[PDB]
RNA sequence: GGUUCGUUCCAUGGAAUUAACGUAAACCCUUGCUUUAUUUGUAAAUAUUAUAAAGCAGUUCACCUUUAUAUAGGAAAUGAU
């Protein structure tokens, strides 16, 4: 339905196996955003390490971490990497 | 002239001699007395046993552990003692664990599960291939490419699949599903040398896949789900275990298919194919309305 | 004499492709890195055997 | 710590919980793996106990 | 009309998780044929007809896989072993399997045209050296040589060139049995002198083709491809660079 | 760890599988050869200089040596070419 006009969720649509509209109902939130730097033969190379958490709000939480020179791609990586790492968390009385 | 002409006669006489020699071999080959042949090297492949006793396991050197110095004290539960400088694995512990794995390989095959027999050693190729034929499973006799389970989307990308019904006969109409479906993963791995390939067993524990392994005295028993304490360095003990597990799968597939003929399916559509069905109805609903 | 050819997709010609992307970036609030991915995503490559 | 966390003995406990509920709240859980019921009554043996 | 209620994806080949599925499937078939037809007699190696088996690259391309050279080396040994079976005793299954490994490659054929001899007995050999092209008309004679109408002395003022022009006839000791009428164009003194060497040699071979082994060691059969290198921008000459100032 | 002009190739590693650019290949000139065309170029001519379109060609074959038997290398005016 045009929800994913970039194609980033297609690769994830196979691992977890659920519609793209259902991937947008998950609660995502960027938690950490580090500005790391690697010294190379061509000078400093600054990257953006981010950690994103994904959960449906009913006992599933996934943690993902990725980095890239672009802050936009680093968040989309962890987002996809966190939705596929979701695991059931036991909760007493769901509270 | 006369020298090379001799070969022409010999090369032309091989068919006649072979036929005559084959016939003569059926006349006087067995006349003296009956030989009590009770062991043939290639007997675990031509006709493996359904169940291994203590005599079979001992004769196959399934109790020879590694040097006492090179041991993992974690698996001190299966050791019987010490002799000839090596640890002797208990023949009873090897049989009880082998009978349990056979019950695991049988049920997984009874529920339509995909088994994988993994033995990667110089001479373990005929054993694994034979076990797979019986259990209708997949074989692997070379270095397991790291990531074939956790990174299956890339490694097993172009490998073809097929959809089969209860009676294992292919179904038509899943052409669009076999292009977006992601590659498969073994529902059960049977490693004949867990000490060698730990990258495979780790992907199974990381992907929640049961495993069966032959734990030698120096192998870490926490690498698999169902251990089989035995000698993995012996080519004669591995062919016996694989035969038992191979026959277990065969006996499991027989029950599954025999039950299908009675309209009793021992398994339900996997989640992956299940989701495709729901989308099919959604797309079909539009045709009904429109 | 004119020989105007009609293109089905705007990716089969670099002249048409570089102008569409340019008009998209002229907006002050244009997301550069995102406008490029939406165009690449529309460029389908044929299945091939890398071997 | 050169070793790795091997959870091969809990593949059932882990798979049984991940298949109990659905990630998409409001829908029934999809069918579990074909091996979840085969080893339902065949737990692993106790390892690492001197 | 709808889909079957029960369905599950199953791999086609049993070698689904191997490095090269399509290859092993064909390799296990050979191992299977080498188990039931192993009792058949063999033929000595010297009596096996030469066969051009496919190379490692051909299998990689037809199978679309990356088969290891070591794993293929052992699969090829089975092909050579199964090929040793006696033809009359060899079954039809092995024959078909062995016909898929034959390499049907034919190298391109480029046969040079032989230099003819005119009705009057004059063969025209062509030789070039770095700027020029000669045309020697060698005939049976007393040993007269005319380079472009003039004699060998009135054309080449340097005896080093006279000996190099008719070196072919000198190494073979036939200066006194052939008459040459050369016609050169372009190049310089040495460029034309050495050009005539390859012309008379080629023309001489038209009369006595058995002299090539001698002209080979005399150096009158090889065409020297050395050529003046072009001038390159930034250089004073082909390679001479201008002065470099560090400061 | 070997080998290669070369992250080339082979083998192997308790983690690898791959994509793009450079590299390589290919391209233009040049070299031998085949076919085509013969003017404004070529003495004649049954076509051989020149002109210029296309195609083929190499480390190919032979000889010697060769590791883990997996990948090869050497010899350079007196093997062929
Ligand atoms: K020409
Ligand atoms: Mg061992
Ligand atoms: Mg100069
Ligand atoms: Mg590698
Ligand atoms: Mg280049």
């Amino acid at each position: 339905d045009g929800l994913d006009d970039k194609g980033q969720y297609q690769e994830l649509k196979k691992r977890t196996g659920m519609s793209v509209r259902q991937i947008l109902q998950l609660k995502t939130k960027k938690l950490v955003h580090r500005r790391v730097v690697n010294q190379t033969r061509l000078g400093k190379i600054a990257s953006d390490s981010v950690m994103v958490i994904a959960g449906n709000g009913d006992g599933w939480l996934g943690l993902g971490m990725a980095k890239s020179v672009e802050a936009s791609i680093a968040v989309e990586k962890a987002t996809l990497l966190a939705i596929q790492n979701m695991q059931p968390i036991p909760r007493y009385e769901n509270r | 002239d006369e020298e090379a002409l001799k070969l022409k006669q010999q090369i032309e006489a091989i068919p006649g001699n072979f036929k005559l020699f084959k016939q003569t071999k059926a006349q006087t080959q067995k006349l003296g007395a009956g030989v009590e042949v009770r062991y043939i090297p290639e007997q675990y492949l031509r006709n493996p046993p359904s169940d291994a006793s203590l005599e079979d396991l001992m004769a196959a050197q399934a109790h020879m552990g590694h040097n006492t110095s090179l041991w993992n004290p974690a698996n001190a539960r299966y050791i019987y003692g010490v002799r000839q400088g090596i640890h002797i694995i208990s023949l009873e512990t090897t049989a009880t664990h082998l009978r349990r794995a056979a019950r695991v390989v049988e049920e997984v095959a009874y529920r339509g599960g995909l088994i994988l027999f993994v033995g990667t050693r110089p001479g373990q190729r005929p054993i694994v291939v034979r076990a797979a034929e019986l259990a209708k499973a997949c074989h692997l006799f070379t270095k397991w490419r790291p990531g074939t389970i956790t990174n299956r989307e890339q490694l097993l990308g172009g490998v073809p699949l097929t959809v089969v019904d209860e009676l294992d006969r292919p179904l038509s109409g899943f052409e669009d599903h076999l292009h977006d479906r992601r590659p498969l993963a073994p529902d059960l791995v049977v490693c004949l040398n867990p000490k060698e390939n730990m990258t495979l067993l780790y992907e199974c524990s990381l992907a929640k896949i049961p495993t069966i392994g032959i734990i030698d005295t120096n192998t870490n028993p926490s690498w698999v789900t169902y251990q089989i304490p035995a000698n993995d360095d012996s080519l004669r003990a591995t062919a016996l275990i694989s035969g038992v597990l191979g026959r277990a799968g065969e006996r499991g597939q027989k029950r599954r298919l025999e039950a299908a003929q009675r309209g009793v399916v021992t398994w339900k559509t996997p989640a992956d194919v299940q989701g495709y069905f729901e989308l099919a109805s959604a797309r079909a609903a539009d045709a009904r309305r429109r | 004499e004119f020989n105007i050819v009609n293109m089905r997709s705007f990716l089969l010609n670099s002249d048409i492709l570089t102008k569409i992307l340019a008009l998209k970036l002229k907006n002050r609030n244009a997301r550069v890195i995102k406008i490029m991915d939406v165009i690449l995503n529309k460029a389908n490559l044929p299945k091939i055997n890398r071997v | 710590g050169k070793g790795r966390i091997f959870q091969a003995a809990k593949v059932y406990q882990r798979a049984s919980e991940a298949a109990a509920t659905n990630i998409v709240s409001g829908l029934p859980p999809r069918n579990p793996p074909l091996w979840l019921k085969a080893i339902e009554s065949i737990p692993p043996a106790e390892i690492n106990t001197r | 009309f709808k889909l079957h209620p029960y369905a599950r994806a199953v791999p086609v080949s049993p070698s689904y998780f191997t490095r090269t599925p399509r290859f092993y499937d064909n390799y296990l078939s050979l191992e299977k044929l080498m188990e039931e037809y192993e009792d058949l007699p063999v033929i000595p190696a010297t009596a096996v007809e030469r066969v051009a088996w496919k190379t490692l690259e051909d299998i990689r391309k037809e199978l679309g896989e990356q088969v290891k050279a070591s794993e293929f080396a052992r699969c090829l040994a089975l092909v050579k072993r199964l090929n040793s079976i006696h033809p009359d005793l060899k079954p039809q299954e092995i024959k078909d399997v062995l016909d898929s490994f034959r390499r049907n490659v034919q190298p391109f054929t480029n046969v040079a045209k032989p230099i003819p001899i005119d009705q009057f007995g004059r063969a025209c050999g062509v030789g070039k050296r770095k700027a020029s092209s000669a045309r020697a008309f060698v005939v049976e004679g007393t040993g007269e040589v005319l380079v472009n109408g003039k004699t060998l002395a009135e054309y080449f003022g340097r005896v080093h060139d006279r000996e190099s022009a008719v070196w072919a006839l000198r190494a073979t000791n036939r200066i006194d049995k052939y008459n040459v009428w050369v016609k050169v164009e372009g190049g310089g003194t040495t460029g034309q002198a050495e050009a005539i060497t390859l012309a008379i040699a080629k023309a001489l071979l038209a009369h006595e083709p058995a002299l090539k082994p001698a002209l080979r060691r005399a150096g009158c059969v090889t065409r020297d491809p050395r050529k003046v290198e072009r001038k390159k921008h930034g250089h004073v000459k082909a390679r001479k660079m201008p002065t470099w100032v560090k400061r």
